[PDB]
């Protein structure tokens, strides 16, 4: 029954400030050092702050440095963290975790929380062409558009064979998105956030 | 951060050993952990103090350090070791948690497949924006990890692009697409444009000229 449960993430504009919270259960608390560790959508893990057994030694990543402080309530079996001055990309996953003392590693962690980092507004896509012997690719980017998702084919559904759509890419605050078609050729797009449909003739 | 390779791969039965690189002040000072990741859940710990397993962590796992590196061995390959693996440090310089930057272990259930690289240039339309988006396309690999790296005039390029995670295709391999953004002007100053993916021990380079 050794648990740390994370809450308090949440979507905050850029600028915005947030506080998260993790609780801790059947352990001691006042007895571990505790730490924060984040990762962004599709990366890898980024070691943000630790808290000693009772707060006399804090440490920051340089990337956080001067705009999270880390706070811990023993009483509460509770351990804190204010972000302040949000940016872009602070957006992640947020995680809680246990230090064991002799060995410095990282034993429990909760379950973590999202935080998100955003002002964007719904906007709906541009969309492009894509064009360049043996065979002929051509295909359609869906720039800048929010929020997810939006919808892609080739001749109305009737082209299938040799087309790929791409996951999507924040690139900004918006996203980004494209489809090609291994072969007159259509891009149908739908964006039903925006209540917008776009019909591209891709020629090369 | 620490240096891992970004993918690591065999049939089930092998073992699979993953490498960690780091520095003087991190891997040379102090002990590695390592961290198992199963896809969309949280990081649990897999090895301390170098070489030590905790209760639930089976003894093909295996850890190594020496000098500024340490090594995750995997004996035995199963379905289920299946995950991004990280390694950790303690940084004296930077009084610092370093991380690797994550190695995806594919348990191989299918032949290898190189990716199939094209590469657009941005079109008329989206310059007229004062905008330029190159897009790098790849599909058909597996394992499903790759690494992208842009070439402007044959210099390395270190801003303005984003790299899709991959993402399962209609016959089972994987697909992602990489991106490239400049400003108009950019793209009109430079005439020499690459994406570079890396598979494995295959690396392909697309190219075009404006």
């Amino acid at each position: 029954q050794v648990t740390l449960k994370e809450s308090g993430g949440g979507l905050v504009k850029p600028g915005g400030s947030l506080r998260l919270s993790c609780a801790a259960s059947g352990f001691t608390f006042s007895s571990y050092s505790m730490n924060w560790v984040r990762q962004a959508p599709g990366k890898g893990l980024e070691w943000v702050s630790s808290i000693s057994s009772s707060s006399s030694y804090i440490y920051y990543a340089d990337s956080v440095k001067g705009r999270f402080t880390i706070s811990r309530d023993n009483a509460k079996n509770s351990l804190y963290l204010q972000m302040n001055s949000l940016r872009a990309e602070d957006t992640a996953v947020y995680y809680c975790a246990r230090q064991v003392g002799a060995t410095w590693a990282f034993d429990i962690w909760g379950q973590g929380t999202l935080v998100t980092v955003s002002a964007a507004k719904t906007t709906p896509p541009s969309v492009y062409p894509l064009a360049p012997n043996s065979m002929v690719t051509l295909g359609c980017l869906v720039k800048g558009y929010f929020p997810e998702p939006v919808t892609v084919t080739w001749n109305s559904g009737s082209l299938s064979s040799g087309v790929h759509t791409f996951p999507a890419v924040l690139q900004s605050d918006l996203y980004t998105l494209s489809s090609s078609v291994t072969v007159t050729v259509t891009c149908n797009v739908a964006h039903p956030a925006s209540s917008t449909k776009v019909d591209k003739k891709i020629v090369p | 951060v620490l240096t891992q390779p970004p993918s690591a791969s065999g049939t089930p039965g092998q073992r699979v050993t993953i490498s960690c690189s780091g520095s003087s002040s991190n891997i040379g000072s102090n002990t590695v952990n390592w961290y198992q990741q199963l896809p969309g859940t949280a990081p649990k710990l897999l090895i301390y103090s170098n070489n030590q397993r905790p209760s639930g962590v089976p003894d093909r796992f295996s850890g190594s350090k020496s000098g500024t590196s340490a090594s995750l061995a995997i004996s035995g390959l199963q379905s289920e070791d299946e995950a991004d693996y990280y390694c950790a440090a303690w940084d004296d310089s930077l009084n610092a948690w370093v991380f690797g930057g994550g190695t995806k272990l594919t348990v191989l259930g299918q032949p290898k497949s190189s990716p199939s690289v094209t590469l657009f240039p941005p079109s008329s339309e989206e310059l007229e924006t004062n905008k330029a988006t190159l897009v790098c396309t790849i599909t058909d690999f597996y394992p499903g990890v790759v690494t992208v790296d842009w070439k402007v005039d044959g210099t390395p390029v270190t801003q303005g692009m984003e790299t899709t995670q991959p993402s399962k295709q209609s016959n089972n391999k994987y697909m992602a697409s990489s991106y490239l953004t400049l400003t108009a002007r950019a793209w009109e100053r430079h005439s020499s444009y690459s994406c570079q993916v890396t598979h494995e021990g295959h690396t392909v380079e697309k190219s075009l000229s404006r």
